[PDB]
């Protein structure tokens, strides 16, 4: 149809939306967005927004350092251009704030999301982003109240429940987390009686229960919960990681290494497993593989303070005291802007 | 980096001063707490000039980011609050320690 | 040069099979990060031209030899490695057949490598203990 | 189980203290981490107390380098103590730690004894005016502070490592924070 009559912009916009959807293609979306922007004023703003979203999605699935920053800058430029071309749409401001929050620039993103809330304050995603951003500023009660109000408005969501569980575990105690988890299980049972989504939700519920149990020092209950959860998916990386963690807590430091290796053999991009493996290997005595693992981790991602702290600690025993000091400083300055959960959990869909 | 601290004086022309920069959109309010009584919002003001009372005259200086109150027994509190109240919400972003005032 | 680098790697692996125990992990990671199970249209991480069959099957033979050396203690690494090996072996036959373009030389050793790889493949009856 | 922020700041202070001489910009950053005075009124939290404790232990290890910049701020800390507002109590433990640090640094360098003692007198005399003299605050905070500062008057240790260094190891100390009036145990100042 585009070939037949190159006059309208709705057709390429729909094509780009379909390309960006569950089919998970990126180049065609880029081509459609460029075609739209090549040709009133609303349509070009929508094309700029789509191009920025495509750039952000491409940046998320990168593999090295520089192009990540390049694509982030391109997405920020596209978002600010779209906002300039049209200042009367809350979606553009919300997406601009979400993109800006990735670069850890907190006050500017907070101002932009405040303006977006000013335009419209009934968006569940806006409230969730506000609570997540307040979490990074170390104000737990305010975020808890925000999540409570969001739950009151939408008493059947799922992501907000997970955020509430995590915040309660970090702030109030384990009993509230247990009550929330059992309420979530009751809600899931009531809502249902094909798609893999219910199974993954149940698995996540069981994993969160195992984690809240492992935080108090009762390995038997956590082991039982994770064994029950593993009946559905016996080859997931999460269950292997949890088994490695419970073995680590048990006191036997041989099977934990095997579990971590098995988990890493499935998902090479996992971060926590490799950090735990490096920490275990450090006290063993070997200082040759740990540095390589930490360098690979810092190459894959450069937004975690734990890996920087571990690298500094392991390098302290090597001799380069200045490098260890600067790594410690980097880890400390990075920890000041660490949210409770990653910002990427919020979906980015046109 | 710069932490925002609030200094209140005049208890015994009340003054409340902050060493940092506060946007005019944020609300600044006076609260009262007396022994045996609950927290009560007494006065509020924005950067636009509209003031809400439940007697006193208030002035805001943006150049120095200060508030003065002229009057004619409790702890008074100066707070920096956000409204965001399509449905009557309120949050206390900054809460001070207050100062005791006794009236015979 | 990729035809000589693999030979150097094979020599080093043969040297270090007995003495060391950490270089095996390096070789395993190197082999694992160079292959992918995406047999399809145009995504296999390796070229599919006829003039590039030597190094491909030489690397496959090296991987099979590493698997047969009985060094990895775990019973799950071998499964994934074998699955990737089979995938990258099947990926080559997804293109229309054609004919080689190189001269008379540089062709005999390709046939020798293919015969050796076939012989190694035929002697892979070590199953029934993958648990 | 101190936590992460406390543990990482202690590790950073330990790593920086062994580096002699220490670059002055890092010391300025550390002072920026520590709280500052505003109109003679102070507010404190967990992070600020952890930062000041880390600064103190680093100063103990640092061989008293850059004393003249950091120590007068400690004088200001101790003299402004009675009017500090807050969010076994935690006040007396912090006062105990600060007075122990003061005794250690006074033993390290005799040249600062008199003035230190002098300001001691000053704050000590101020305490008298509080006892014989607003009421809820006094009973809630000041008396525990008096107990804490009296609990560690001038006791020191003529040994290679400081008493506060023994208090915070590099992994008994918990026994001091659970008792009532416990304390520890040639120069003859």
């Amino acid at each position: 149809c585009i070939r037949l009559k190159p006059d309208d912009a709705t057709i390429p916009l729909l094509a780009a939306k379909l390309c960006m959807g569950s089919l998970h293609w990126l180049e065609e979306a880029e081509k459609f967005a460029k075609t739209v922007v090549d040709v009133t004023s609303e349509f070009k703003a929508k094309g700029y927004l789509a191009l920025g979203l495509t750039y952000s999605l491409q940046a998320t699935d990168a593999s090295l350092r520089g192009m990540q920053e390049v694509l982030q800058r391109k997405a920020l430029l596209a978002f600010q251009r779209a906002h300039s071309l049209s200042p009367t749409d809350h979606q553009a401001a919300f997406y601009l704030a979400l993109q800006l929050a990735i670069s850890r620039q907190i006050p500017e993103a907070l101002g932009y999301v405040r303006q977006a809330l000013q335009l419209q304050g009934d968006d569940a995603n806006s409230l969730h982003l506000l609570a997540l951003l307040l979490s990074a500023q170390k104000h737990y009660h305010d975020a808890l109240n925000i999540i409570d109000m969001a739950l009151s408005e939408y008493p059947e969501n799922f992501i907000l429940l997970f955020s509430k569980v995590k915040l309660q575990s970090l702030c109030r105690g384990p009993d509230e987390a247990l009550l929330t988890c059992k309420h979530m299980l009751q809600i899931w049972k009531s809502c249902y009686n094909g798609p893999l989504h219910p199974w993954m939700t149940l698995a996540q519920i069981w994993l969160h229960a195992a984690e809240v149990y492992i935080g108090i020092g009762k390995p038997a209950e956590a082991t039982a919960c994770t064994q029950e959860a593993a009946n559905l998916f016996p080859m997931s990386h999460n269950v292997l990681y949890m088994r490695g963690q419970i073995a680590e807590l048990r006191g036997s430091m041989d099977e934990a290494r095997r579990w971590y290796e098995e988990a890493l053999a499935i998902s090479p991009t996992h971060v926590k497993s490799m950090q735990r493996l490096a920490l275990i290997l450090h006290q063993l005595g070997r200082y040759s593989l740990a540095e390589k693992i930490l360098r690979d981790a810092v190459q894959v991602n450069s937004t975690a303070h734990e890996v920087w702290n571990g690298l500094g600690e392991v390098l302290q025993a090597q001799g380069n005291d200045a490098a260890a000091t600067e790594c410690f400083l980097t880890a400390l300055e990075l920890e000041a802007s660490s949210p409770a959960v990653p910002f990427t959990i919020i979906p980015r869909v046109l | 980096m710069a932490q925002v601290q609030l200094q209140e004086s005049g208890g015994g022309r009340l003054s409340c001063a902050a060493s940092g920069t506060i946007s005019a959109s944020d609300y600044m309010g006076w609260y009262r707490q007396a022994p045996g009584k609950e927290r009560e919002l007494v006065a509020s003001i924005d950067g636009g000039g509209i003031t809400n009372y439940a007697r006193f005259t208030i002035s805001r200086d943006n150049a120095k980011n200060t508030v003065y109150l002229q009057m004619n027994t409790a702890v008074y509190y100066c707070a920096v609050d956000w409204i965001l109240a399509r449905y009557n919400f309120v949050i206390h972003y900054y809460w001070g320690q207050g100062t005791q005032v006794t009236v015979s | 040069p990729h035809y000589i680098w693999i030979d150097f790697l094979v020599q080093r692996f043969e040297i270090a099979k007995y003495c060391s125990s950490d270089q095996v992990e390096i070789f395993s990671s190197l082999l694992q990060r160079s292959m992918s199970l995406n047999i399809g249209g145009a995504k296999g991480s390796m070229n599919r031209h006829v003039a590039a069959i030597g190094p491909r099957f030489k690397l496959l033979t090296l991987g099979l030899s590493l698997l047969h050396a009985d060094v990895v203690p775990n019973a799950t690494i071998r499964n994934v490695l074998r699955e990737k090996i089979y995938s990258t072996a099947f990926d080559y036959f997804s293109c229309p057949p054609k004919f080689p373009t190189q001269g008379e030389k540089r062709l005999r050793e390709d046939i020798s490598i293919m015969i050796k790889f076939w012989t190694a493949m035929f002697s892979d009856k070590k199953y029934l203990t993958a648990s | 189980s101190r936590g992460f922020y406390f543990n990482t700041v202690l590790s950073l202070a330990r790593s920086l203290a062994v580096q002699r001489p220490a670059s002055l910009e890092k010391v300025q950053k550390l002072l920026c981490m520590c709280p500052v005075d505003f109109h003679g009124i102070f507010q404190l939290d967990e992070r600020r107390r952890d930062a000041v404790i880390a600064l103190g232990i680093f100063l103990i290890e640092s061989d008293l380098q850059h004393k003249d910049c950091v120590v007068p701020y400690l004088l200001r800390l101790l003299k402004g103590l009675p009017k500090v507002y807050w969010v076994l109590p935690v006040a007396e433990s912090f006062s105990f730690c600060l007075v122990t640090l003061l005794s250690d640094v006074a033993y390290r360098d005799p040249s600062l004894r008199d003035e230190i003692l002098e300001v001691l007198l000053q704050v000590l005399h101020v305490l008298l005016g509080m006892c014989q003299a607003d009421k809820e605050y006094l009973c809630k905070y000041a008396i525990p502070c008096l107990i804490g500062i009296s609990r560690a008057f001038g006791r020191y240790s003529n040994m290679e490592e400081s008493l506060l260094s023994k208090l915070f190891p590099k992994i008994e100390p918990e026994y001091y924070f659970s008792t009532i009036s416990s304390s520890f145990s040639y120069k003859e100042f």
